[PDB]
């Protein structure tokens, strides 16, 4: 029901349109090719902005002027042709063209393949000179009439060659009677007889033309009687001349007709059930080509077959016309009038149309008239798809004219140009600085941009205080300023949410959401703990600022996305409210302990006591402020109100030290106790020294222990001493602070010696170049890390430089060996190393041709730094094309499969060593069965969360396999099942049964880009990744073993050659092109000759192809093999990525199975299904007898999965957008509506998170315990 | 640096749209050649001419049978009678006769 257009969609389908549709659309029919009056500016008669039929141009205002008024409405002035209404209905009123003889359309005729031509079964390019005119093409012929005839007319046809021979004879013998003649006229005088046989000759070759041309009429007549009885349909007849022989002699028993209207009457005349049958019985028995044709030309078939659609779409007799309002009429100030460009070719067609009408009327020579039936299928062509066929039309500058489809074609159509993004009201943006008294959940606001902001809310409430007694005059007051706004703005401005924002917008945590507060200034302040979420410096960075409206994205914003419940990365459950730079300096400045400082604690007596001891934090904090004192040094307190860690409790009280009460001493210093009674009451003392990694484990277990408001709280008070402390540190940066190593000329004699040695024995001629490189490379690579060696073993501990770099509050090692040392060696712009190298560093200060030998490096890294971004741009967004369907739909698969895990493999001296990847394999996910030690009892059931208790309990029970539940072995139809799905990480419970974790998997794998640095031929970097994910065939292709046993290790010359030895007594297996650009794989140790290899030992050292190892080993050891390795090169640059984040872009690449035995079902070889309906295929057509259909596991790209999906609506968005929709379209494939990507063009409500029918239908009532009370 | 105004040909009400008290209208009906309805509201103090422009692509005339009037059409060009403008009837007729004869002669002998 797409009239009223009611807010309840269900699916939307398209089909195919026809003529009687078309009329049925239409408002009128324009037929004049007229827009505007010259002088006047109003809408002309019958043109295309014709009132009568696009409706009136003002609201409620008849053409004439007399009807003018609400109270007419829908009501039709006979005077001025128009019906009453408003202006709006210019938008959607749709008008067509009326066509005096048939066109066919452009789609389906010229884009390859033809899908008229796959349907009547002919060549393209003979079929474009049947619809341009160019050649005769029989429609229909009778048989019987025809069978009597074939006799009748064949003694006609006998008696018309014996007449004509009759002539041919006469004319031979009149011609020999003239040569006769010439024999006599030549013969009588005695002369040259050379020329007296010229005449002779000259008749003789009368008689060759002449009966050579009575031979040819007479082929002529062979060929119209041969053709006669070869008269069948789907005959092209080139030379219209010998069709007008046709029609003058055998003119009846046949008809014949040329053009879209030929084709009209041919696909009329033609019932499609005995082509569809025949194909069947074609593709059924035979093979070949001619079988792949009939499959190809079947799947069209068998569309229209099931298809109650007719197959009359492909001609069309009326043009359809899009509304006015869409190719505006717009005029500037200034008389300059601007046009859409469809008005021309609309324009266009009506003049040919017209025209054609006229000389059809007038009765015309078929030259004239097929002539102007050519040049209008032409323009209706160009009409449709300007440009595709011939040339493009063009107008004023040579531009061709955007047509029709160029509106949605390419990156400028309303699928990708509005569908991007657009501009939104109440925004804002502004330059950001640091808001260090700030809660967490708070953040400045300018006032000048705020009153802008919330200027409706204000113009309610003070005209709710009678400021302004109306809207126009509180419009005037905000606009003035008058200082009653402020405390107006106060009122209305708290306890309403905004947003923030910083473009680039990386991963989720890019936009958060913020109480407001008021800050006189002009920028906006922020709290400066999610500057590391929102990756904003203050260089001048600026962030924009929307601005939630209704009451139910108030409450998204405030329960959702507010600033104090995002801590956790999504990505990896790390932190990211740790504290950073800055606090971490002030923490490690707090908590650390020097021996040797003022106020020690000593035990010397048989004289005096300790002088050590404090009864209390409060003694000493008073002693500290007098001169006494130190904060790190080390003393022995009596602590009361801090529980003590659980070795020194389990000592003392056992278990019941409820620490709100007693009292226990402890050796620590002030320091501790100082950062200590920042964190809450009920945690253990800690009494370490806090660098980031320690930081990093104390705020990870206090979010997994505790609540995130106490979690808030308490990295709150964190940041404040970590200012307060930072500030008292002392790091500063002073040339005295900058020491240089005392031995670096000593080092560089040593190693320039062997740099000479090896450039004399150059100079002699010993080696080669790239040898005398590669010897200076690696000896000024040991002479630079000898001299860190030595810086490092020089410097203090105590310095400012190596105190910020030892803490983790930033850099690295070897800028400080930059900046004091040597700077190293420097690369090229190709990438190579200069042999040079530089020996100065940046305090000793370069020389002129050192720092343009580091231009090099400089400008090749600030190049390529926006280059990866690009790039990491452009594969976000094939992941979120990829997985935007993957979200959480039940509670339970209920199914009993899953993965294994290694966890912690057994030493062979025997013990659990740990293993190192942990959080990123078996954190977080659920146990598929239970585990039991040595066939003991269970020790964690099925269900569990796994999480630290539980692993540190199958540590000491001694267990490595354990079987997770995990997606990948999900049984739900679409989407995955919650509790498959595990711990979700940015909660630290179970997910809910909305989330969607597709998206969150596509933004925490492509985010730490512009991280991954490749190397300094075998990919190792960024589009390593890029060629796993699109899972081509990769350059270094190492090849992985067929069977097992022993292998025979072999070379030939410059290029290896290895057998493997079967153990199965097949045949054996032969490596043959191993080049000389790999090296042997080492396992275990190098591969040896006779070792023993597996069934899918990689032979060479290097990479392997998915598909190979999807042939071998199966659909399992593929993503074991996939997950494992893509994680490697994140685990290259330190970032964690835990993998069933991977898991849900793996799951979405198996899909499919190939097809090899169509069988009995229905399908095409080598085409590509969905596993589920192949389920479903083979168990509804095998009840009453099985039928055959092989599936094969194929892998495939994500380019390639995501462009064979389903919902036609989305995969309009990616190419082919007339391919798109043009077998859509033959199919009638209505769409579900079930995607993210979908509902957002259409500007429903999307079915994830608040969308779905279990959170929108909820009904919200009070108790009846307390309606009482009201 | 470069920011325009301009507005279409036409201007814009605000109104309410109630839906009672509207002008009293009267409903007539067209009819084409080739039997389609077109319901046509006019007002209630409206007059309804014979014939009316629709949809269907002509002039549909009214479903009563009480204006039938075809009267006022005909074809004034024909090439007939811009012959008959410029030629006359003997001439025109011994022209015909003569290629008469000539046609006579041919087929017959
Ligand atoms: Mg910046
Ligand atoms: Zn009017
Ligand atoms: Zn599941």
């Amino acid at each position: 029901g797409a009239m009223l257009d009611v807010n309840f969609f269900d699916e939307l389908r398209i089909g195919l349109a026809t003529a009687e549709d078309i009329r049925q659309w239409s408002y009128g029919e324009v037929k004049k090719p007229e827009t505007i009056n010259y002088r006047t500016l109003k809408p002309e008669k019958d043109g295309l902005f014709c009132e009568k039929i696009f409706g009136p141009t003002r609201d409620w205002e008849c053409y004439c002027g007399k009807y003018k008024r609400v109270r007419f409405k829908g009501i039709i002035c006979e005077r001025c042709g128009v019906e009453v209404t408003r202006a709006k209905v210019r938008r959607e009123r749709m008008g067509h063209i009326e066509l005096a003889a048939p066109v066919t359309h452009i789609w389906y005729f010229k884009g390859v393949p033809s899908r008229l031509g796959y349907l009547l079964d002919l060549a393209p390019k003979d079929l474009e000179k049947i619809i341009y005119f160019a050649a005769y093409v029989i429609t229909s012929v009778d048989e019987e009439m025809r069978h009597n005839e074939l006799s009748t007319l064949e003694a006609e046809m006998a008696v018309e060659r014996k007449a004509v021979e009759d002539q041919r004879d006469g004319e031979l013998e009149a011609r020999a009677q003239k040569l006769e003649a010439d024999l006599a006229e030549l013969e009588a005088e005695g002369a040259k007889a050379d020329a007296r046989r010229k005449v002779r000759d000259g008749g003789e070759r009368e008689m060759r033309q002449i009966r050579d041309r009575a031979q040819r009429e007479l082929d002529r007549l062979e060929d119209i009687w041969s053709t006669f009885t070869k008269l069948a349909p789907k005959q092209l007849i080139v030379d219209e001349n010998l069709y007008r022989e046709l029609v003058d002699r055998y003119g009846e028993y046949f008809t014949g007709a040329m053009g879209a209207e030929s084709i009209q009457k041919l696909i009329e005349n033609f019932d499609i059930d005995a082509e569809a049958e025949s194909l069947r019985d074609v593709i059924r028995n035979g093979k070949g080509q001619k079988k792949l044709r009939a499959l190809k030309r079947l799947k069209v078939v068998a569309a229209f077959q099931q298809s109650g659609n007719s197959p009359m779409g492909m001609v069309l007799d009326a043009v359809p016309v899009i509304p006015p309002e869409l190719r505006p009429m717009v005029q500037l100030d200034g008389g300059r009038f601007a046009t859409s460009d469809l008005n021309d070719l609309y324009r266009r067609v009506i003049n040919r149309n017209n025209r054609l009408k006229r000389l059809i009327d007038l009765g015309a020579p078929e030259i004239i008239v097929n002539n102007e039936k050519r040049m209008l299928q032409e323009s209706v062509d160009a009409l449709f798809d300007n440009g595709r066929r011939g040339r493009p039309v063009t107008g004023p500058g040579n531009r061709p004219l955007k047509s029709l489809s160029d509106l949605l074609k390419g990156k400028q159509g309303r699928f990708r140009q509005n569908l991007l993004g657009k501009r939104v009201d109440y925004s804002g943006r502004s330059v950001i600085v640091v808001g260090p008294q700030l809660k967490l959940h708070q953040c400045g606001l300018p006032k000048l941009m705020a009153l802008e902001l919330f200027k409706p809310f204000v113009m309610k409430r003070l005209v709710d205080l009678n400021h302004a007694q109306n809207i126009k005059s509180a419009k005037r007051m905000v606009e003035r300023q008058r200082p009653q706004v402020w405390d107006v703005l106060e009122e209305v401005i708290a306890e309403h949410p905004v947003l923030l924002n910083r473009a680039p917008t990386l991963h989720r945590l890019g936009i958060q959401a913020f109480e407001p507060m008021l800050v006189e200034g002009k920028a906006i302040q922020l709290h400066p703990l999610v500057c590391e979420a929102f990756n904003a410096d203050f260089d001048g960075d600026q962030m924009a600022v929307h601005l939630p409206l209704s009451a139910e994205a108030q409450a998204e914003a405030r329960i959702l996305m507010l600033s104090s419940n995002n801590i956790l990365s999504p990505a990896s459950g790390r932190p990211l409210a740790m504290p950073r730079l800055d606090m971490v300096t002030g923490l490690y400045y707090l908590t650390t302990e020097v021996p040797g400082d003022t106020g020690e604690y000593q035990p010397a007596s048989g004289d005096h006591p300790e002088t050590g001891v404090y009864s209390s934090p409060a003694e000493a904090i008073m002693a500290a402020d007098r001169g006494v004192l130190s904060v790190r040094a080390k003393i022995k307190v009596r602590l009361t109100q801090l529980r003590p860690p659980v070795e020194i409790e389990a000592e003392l009280f056992g278990h019941s030290g409820w620490q709100p009460g007693d009292a226990w001493m402890a050796e620590t210093t002030l320091g501790r106790v100082m950062f200590n009674e920042l964190l809450p009451l009920g945690y253990p003392f800690v009494n370490k020294q806090m660098h980031k990694k320690v930081q990093a484990a104390i705020i990870n277990d206090l979010a997994e222990r505790y609540p995130m408001i106490v979690v808030a709280q308490t990295v709150d008070k964190l940041k404040d001493a970590g200012f307060y402390w930072a500030t008292r540190s002392g790091v500063t940066v002073s040339m005295a602070d900058v020491l240089v190593p005392p031995r670096k000329k000593e080092i560089l004699d040593h190693y320039e010696e062997r740099a000479d040695k090896v450039e004399k024995q150059f100079q002699r001629g010993a080696l080669n170049h790239d040898e005398r490189n590669e010897a200076l490379v690696e000896i000024w690579k040991e002479a630079t890390d000898e001299v860190g060696q030595a810086l490092r073993e020089h410097y203090p501990d105590d310095n400012p430089i190596i105190t910020i770099v030892d803490s983790g509050a930033t850099g690295n090692f070897t800028q400080t060996r930059t900046l004091a040392g040597m700077k190293g060696l420097v690369t090229n712009p190709k990438g190579e190393f200069i042999p040079r190298p530089v020996k100065s560093s940046f305090r000793e200060g370069l020389t002129v041709l050192e720092y343009f030998i580091n231009t090099h490096g400089a400008r090749k890294g600030l190049a390529d730094t926006a280059l990866r971004t690009a790039d990491s741009g452009y594969l976000t967004r094939r992941l979120v094309d990829v997985s935007q369907d993957v979200i959480v739909r039940e509670h339970d698969c209920q199914t009993e499969r899953g993965i294994v895990v290694e966890l912690a493999e057994r030493a062979p001296d025997g013990t659990l060593i740990r293993d190192p990847y942990i959080e990123t394999s078996a954190y977080a996910r659920t146990l598929g069965t239970d585990a039991v030690d040595e066939a003991g009892n269970v020790i964690v059931e099925r269900g569990q969360d796994l999480g630290d208790p539980e692993i540190d309990a199958l540590l000491a029970a001694g267990i490595t396999q354990v079987k997770v539940r995990s997606v990948l072995t999900c049984a739900t139809s679409t989407g995955v099942c919650a509790t498959c799905y595990g711990r979700s990480m940015a909660t630290g419970k179970l997910v809910d049964i909305g989330e969607a974790v597709g998206i969150v998997a596509a933004q925490s794998i492509g985010e730490p880009g512009t991280q991954l640095t490749m190397r300094t031929d075998i990919t190792g970097g960024l589009p390593r990744v890029q060629e796993l994910f699109e899972a081509r065939v990769p350059r270094g292709k190492a090849p992985i073993a067929d069977v097992t046993g022993r292998v025979r290790l072999e070379d030939g010359e410059r290029f290896y050659k290895i057998t493997i030895v079967p153990d199965d007594g097949g045949e054996e297996v032969v490596y043959d092109k191993i080049s000389k650009r790999q090296r042997l794989r080492v396992f275990k140790r190098v591969l040896s000759d006779g070792d023993h290899v597996e069934v899918g030992q990689q032979l060479m050292e290097g990479s392997a192809d998915p598909h190979e190892v999807l042939r071998v080993q199966g659909p399992r050891e593929v993503q074991i093999h996939l997950v494992r390795e893509v994680q490697e090169v994140y685990r290259a640059q330190g970032v964690s990525i835990h993998d069933k984040h991977i898991e849900v872009i793996v799951r979405q690449m198996l899909r499919r199975v190939t097809i090899i035995d169509s069988g009995s079902t229905e399908f095409l070889p080598g085409s590509l299904i969905d596993r589920a309906e192949f389920e479903a295929e083979n168990r509804r057509v095998v009840a009453e007898g099985g039928e055959p259909a092989a599936g094969r596991p194929v892998l495939m790209g994500i380019t390639k999965a995501s462009l064979a999906t389903d919902s036609w609506l989305s995969a309009a968005s990616f190419q082919e957008t007339t391919r798109v929709l043009t077998d859509a379209a033959i199919n009638c494939r209505s769409d579900k509506l079930n995607g993210l990507k979908e509902n957002v063009i259409i500007g429903k409500l999307i079915p994830a998170g608040t969308g779905i029918n279990r959170y929108r239908n909820i009904a919200v009532q009070p108790t009846e315990e307390a309606r009482a009370a009201a | 640096d470069r920011v325009l105004r301009g507005s279409r040909l036409g201007a814009v009400s605000y109104e309410t749209d109630r839906n009672h008290d509207l002008a009293p209208r009267q409903i007539a009906r067209y009819r084409t050649d080739n039997g389609e309805e077109f319901e046509v509201p006019f007002a209630d103090d409206a007059e309804i001419p014979g014939t009316w422009l629709c949809r269907n692509g002509m002039e549909g005339t009214l479903i009563e049978g009480d204006l039938p009037e075809p009267k006022k059409v005909k074809p004034p060009r024909t090439h007939w009678d811009m012959l008959l403008e410029r030629r006359s009837i003997e001439e025109l007729e011994e022209l015909l006769k003569e290629r008469l004869e000539l046609i006579r002669s041919r087929r017959r002998g």
